[PDB]
RNA sequence: GCCUAAAAUAGCUUAAUGCGUUGGAGUAAGGGUUAAAUCUGUAAAAACCUUGCAGAAAGCCUUAAAGUAAAAGCAGCUAUUCAUGCCCAUAAAACAGUCUAUAAACGAGAGCUGCGGUAGCAAAACGGAUUAGAUACCCGUGUAGUCCCAGCCGUAAAUUAUUUAUUAAAUUAAAGCGCCUAGCGAUAUU
């Protein structure tokens, strides 16, 4: 039952595809820890909900547990990202665009 | 019992929409004149809201 | 109607684009169909032969791709 | 049915068709 | 049912356009229906020119009308378009009857009762 | 990377009148793309094809690129600029 | 502007609906007398009545459109099915069989005479006899043969010979 | 597509054997790996050459496939993808929206719903309802904008005011 | 409520092609073969820009058919009539089966009668070649036919035998039928 949440987890946090995992081990990596917590809390929230006269389909298609765990696991994933390769910042990208704009203007001025 | 309530809900909504419906020629002439005096943009530029029913 | 602009007098470059348009946009296929008429039962057999040739080519290069991936062959 | 069986029947059908056409425009049919 | 008419007319004056629209409207009213939407888009340039035996029209005036009427109205409207010579091309398409399905209405009813039940 | 519309958008805007919207599913030469390229469900593939065919009948689309109508791109941009200015002023 | 309730009623009513929908609505209302309860739509009394009403409405339909062979074949299939349902009811539940015949104005010709029988069942000494069964049993006799024709020309005669309430 | 830890078993002249820990041993070219892919070393003895991986070390590899015609897992060296570069920029933009920072963008052309503004490879939408017609006229020059709303990372939709 | 390569009915769109077609401009070929010729032109063709008229067919989507339309078969657009298929919500206390001796209906292409139409293609036919001969294959013209409406004809190498249980299939055991008994040989008779 807990293999369905991984698709969303990898989509929102692609950096979890870089952390190496030991297949033949009993220790759970960060990705597996999130899945187990989602399974546990999903049932808990559903049970701990006031009952109403009728059942609504909109509630059946909601998942507040995923949002809660994402907030909790946000700081931990940040450390994993730092362990990966660095990338150019926003300021550097804008500078590169400005230089290319100036080059285009110079070519127009020449011609 | 719920289906009957749903039918009444649909009836209530249609009454509000009926305020802008035309069934007399006097209103038809006014609507035509107003439409011609205020043209709209076509689908070549801006997406149009496609009607889904009443 | 495909329009290919000639830049710096490179006519050969323009000719290459025209051939690409014909293949991508299915002009060669229309000419082949209208060269002569075939019955629907004979057209079915003709399509099978063309697909069979395409599949054989795909299989052959599938074998080559695996060798390159594993042995890192520079072909 | 095999191709050989089809060919054996083919010759006899041709002969019958040829004879019928010949008698199509005759007063006394040849039989 | 609910029908929508899209008409391409010659780029003539407003009076001519109004007359063509009025003919369709009266036909619907006479049969026992009603009109919901009337809109015009002005003169538009087409993808390719419409050709008549000795005339070429690279542009046309476009307007639309939505109405509800019995199933026999389609033939009547088609006849009017053919007779009128200021109309170049037309099409009539049927639309869904209701905006909301029965399931959606039930969900709204259930939600309202739950709020009342909680209250 | 190229823009892709959501299936909810397609079902809400798949009409023969929205020529601009329908253009995303046509090849540069003006032909209909196959389903393996559009990434659409079978019901949505049928609707898009029918909308394009109906638009062609109404002269809102051309079956192929036309050399005598190459100025329309200029016309559409000019019309778009005026409409944006008018609405902004209003 | 004021709201027009009279327009809403027309739209929600059967006025602006296809012909088939209007006909089906009348069929359900016509079975309000023989249904078991307010929501019965599947009892044998209701099913047979609905099939009979459909046949009556279809007679004028195929007199104008004589080339819609697909619709006729569907009608022919339902025609034979209704006969077998009535045959079962008569053998097992006569009182229900009697009500259906009386309500729809049919005739008691739904027995199973068998191989050695020459007439219909429930024939009293005073009642008259016919040759309807002899034609069906000894159908190979040349006296009962006809000429090849179209489906409608052959089906229309059989449909009217079973319902006596159609002109 | 997932990275796994594999242990070096044999190092021959032509090929090197790796143990993914799942099923039959995998094969990799002798000089494909480098010392930068090692996470655990058998010994602390310093290595001299970049292409110096000794048996017993643990290396990070990318699982290209699970089933292969050879009968063993396919393992390849990890690579990079620009998607991370865009993701890092997107995270920065999200932080700016939370902190009510002013973003710099360059207008490129006019759009159906508004004007297209590019922000380090991301093209945003600027509805005409929130334009003074002076910023719209300025095309190709950086201008200050306030981010109002944004979609999920996959959608890549930004609305500027 | 929606959907449909289902059937019947009625309106609408044109890419290309043809010509005892309009006007402008221009001058020797166009067409075809293994190689040639018949044929079409120089008394103004083909090619190029324009005008008019006409019939048939439906590029991309498009893929099996995964619709299975009962089979024969089925995708240019829109609408009507009608029959299906999908979701959501209901219904039946007694009724509904398999198979077919016999009987009936539907039924490609070709063909026949009448009415309308005839661009492209093309039996027959008439010429030019090939060849020992070519009565065929190849090239140039080209009538029925192919098309519409109303009738006739009922024939195909016109799909895998039908049903129950098991089964991915299969296999195993049963229910009701049709057909075969070496080949060869009829325009027999009725
Ligand atoms: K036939
Ligand atoms: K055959
Ligand atoms: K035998
Ligand atoms: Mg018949």
């Amino acid at each position: 039952p807990e293999q369905a949440v991984y698709k969303k987890l990898y989509r929102d946090f692609p950096e979890l595809r870089k952390d190496a995992v030991d297949l033949s081990s009993l220790e759970a990596p960060l990705a597996k820890q999130f899945a187990l917590k989602h399974l546990v809390l999903s049932a808990e929230i559903a049970a701990n909900s006031p009952r109403t006269r009728h059942i609504l389909r909109r509630d059946l298609e909601a998942d507040p547990a995923y949002e809660r765990l994402k907030e909790e696991f946000m700081p931990r994933i940040a450390e994993l990202r730092k362990q990966q390769e660095q990338t150019a910042s926003l300021q550097q990208l804008q500078a590169d665009e400005e230089e290319h704009l100036k080059l285009a203007l110079t070519y127009v001025a020449a011609q | 019992r719920l289906i009957k309530k749903a039918e009444n809900l649909r009836y209530a909504m249609l009454l509000e929409e009926s305020r802008n419906w035309i069934d007399s020629e006097e209103e038809l002439e006014k609507r035509i004149n107003q439409s011609l005096e205020n043209p709209e943009a076509f689908g070549f530029i801006v997406d149009l809201p496609i009607a889904k029913g009443l | 109607a495909f329009v290919a602009e000639v830049r710096d007098g490179n006519v050969d470059a323009a000719l290459a684009q025209v051939k690409k348009y014909r293949k991508t946009e299915g002009v060669n296929d229309s000419v082949r169909k209208k060269e002569y008429f075939l019955r629907p039962s004979l057209q079915k057999f003709r399509d099978s032969e063309l697909t069979y040739a395409k599949n054989m080519g795909k299989l052959i290069h599938e074998r080559v791709n695996w060798v390159v991936k594993r042995k890192k062959i520079k072909l | 049915i095999t191709t050989m069986q089809w060919r054996k029947l083919k010759i006899k059908k041709h002969k019958l068709r040829k004879r019928r056409k010949a008698n199509r425009m005759r007063v006394v049919k040849v039989r | 049912p609910l029908y929508e008419l899209l008409c391409l007319a010659k780029p003539l004056g407003k009076a001519e356009i109004a007359g063509a629209m009025k003919i369709v409207g009266q036909t619907v009213l006479k049969r026992g229906g009603f009109i919901t939407e009337v809109q015009s888009y002005g003169e538009q340039q087409l993808a390719y020119d419409i050709r008549r035996p000795f005339e070429i029209y690279p542009s046309a005036h476009i307007f639309k009308m939505e109405f509800a009427a019995p199933t026999d109205i389609v033939r009547l409207v088609t006849h009017e378009m053919r007779v009128n010579e200021n109309v170049l091309r037309w099409v009539v398409v049927r639309r869904p009857r209701f905006k909301h399905t029965l399931q959606e209405l039930l969900e709204e009813v259930k939600a309202q009762e739950n709020d009342d039940f909680k209250a | 990377f190229r823009p892709r519309s959501t299936h909810q958008e397609v079902t809400e805007m798949a009409d023969f009148k929205n020529v601009s919207f329908l253009t995303q599913f046509l090849s540069p030469a003006g032909r209909i793309q196959p389903r393996r390229v559009t990434k659409l469900t079978e019901p949505l593939q049928r609707r898009i094809a029918k909308s394009v065919k109906l638009a062609r009948n109404m002269a809102l689309m051309a079956g192929e690129a036309r050399l005598d109508k190459l100025h329309l791109t200029r016309v559409r941009q000019e019309e778009l600029h005026r409409y944006q200015l008018k609405k902004s002023v209003q | 502007q004021n709201a027009k309730a009279h327009l809403v009623e027309k739209f929600l009513g059967p006025e602006f609906r296809p012909r088939i929908k209007q006909l089906k609505a009348k069929r359900l209302e016509a079975v309000n007398d023989i249904k078991r309860h307010e929501a019965d739509v599947s009892s044998p009394e209701v099913r047979v009545s609905l099939m009979t009403y459909r046949i009556r409405d279809s007679i004028p339909l195929f007199d104008e459109c004589k080339k819609e062979l697909t619709g006729m074949r569907k009608l022919e299939i339902m025609f034979n099915k209704r006969r077998r349902i009535l045959r079962g009811l008569r053998k097992h539940n006569f009182p229900i069989y009697s009500m259906i015949i009386n309500k729809l104005g049919m005739r008691d010709i739904y027995s199973d005479p068998g191989x050695x029988x020459x007439x219909x069942x429930x024939x009293x000494x005073x009642x008259x006899x016919x040759x309807x069964x002899x034609x069906x049993x000894x159908x190979x006799x040349x006296x009962x043969x006809x000429x090849x024709x179209x489906x409608x020309x052959x089906x229309x005669x059989x449909x009217x010979x079973x319902x006596x309430x159609x002109x | 597509g997932q990275q796994i830890q594999a242990k070096v078993i044999q190092k021959t002249d032509e090929v090197m054997l790796l143990d993914p820990g799942f099923y039959n041993l995998s094969e990799v070219p002798v000089n494909y790996l480098t010392t930068a892919h090692i996470v655990r070393k058998v010994d602390d003895s310093p290595r001299e050459n970049l292409y110096d991986v000794r048996p017993g070390d643990v290396v990070k590899v990318l699982v290209d496939d699970v089933y292969t015609p050879y009968g063993d897992m396919q393992l390849d060296v990890p690579q990079q993808d620009p998607r991370l570069i865009l993701n890092q920029v997107w995270d920065e933009l999200h932080l700016k929206m939370k902190k009510k920072e002013l973003v710099r963008g360059r207008i490129l052309n006019e759009c159906k719903s508004g004007y297209a503004v590019g922000v380090a490879g991301f093209v945003a939408l600027l509805p005409y309802a929130n334009t003074s017609r002076e910023v719209a006229n300025r095309v190709g020059e950086a201008q200050s904008f306030q981010i109002k709303s944004m979609s999920e990372p996959h959608r890549r939709r930004i609305v500027l005011q």
